[PDB]
C-alpha cells in the first residue's frame, strides 16, 4: 500500500569555468629590394649577297 | 472489517458483497482501493 514521492530531491551543483588567453606577435620588414632579373647585352647581323 | 480499518471519504456497508462507493475521491484513494481487490475475488466498486 506504500506509494512512491512524486519525484526524488537532487543535490545540486554549482560549476566555475575560467578561460584565459594572451596574443603577442610582431612583424618587421626592412632593407632594400633590388632588381634580380635585367636585359642583356644584344647582338644582330643582316646581309644581302645578291 | 480488514478493509475499513485499512482506508479509516469512502463508505464502507455489508450488503452481501463488500460494497465501495463514493463521489469525488482522488486516483491515489482509488488506487489504494483496488490494490485490496487482491485480498477477496467478491469485491465490486
Amino acid at each position: 500500500l506504500a506509494t512512491p514521492s512524486p519525484f526524488d530531491m537532487e543535490k545540486m551543483v554549482w560549476l566555475d569555468v575560467n578561460i584565459l588567453e594572451i596574443r603577442k606577435s610582431v612583424l618587421e620588414n626592412f632593407g632594400v629590394d633590388w632588381s634580380k632579373q635585367i636585359p642583356g647585352p644584344f647582338a644582330a647581323f643582316g646581309k644581302d649577297f645578291v | 472489517e480488514e478493509m475499513r480499518e485499512l482506508m479509516g471519504a469512502k463508505i464502507r456497508v455489508v450488503g452481501d458483497h463488500v460494497v465501495v462507493d463514493g463521489k469525488n475521491l482522488a486516483p491515489t484513494t482509488l488506487a489504494r482501493v483496488r490494490a485490496l481487490q487482491a485480498l477477496y475475488p467478491k469485491t465490486i466498486v
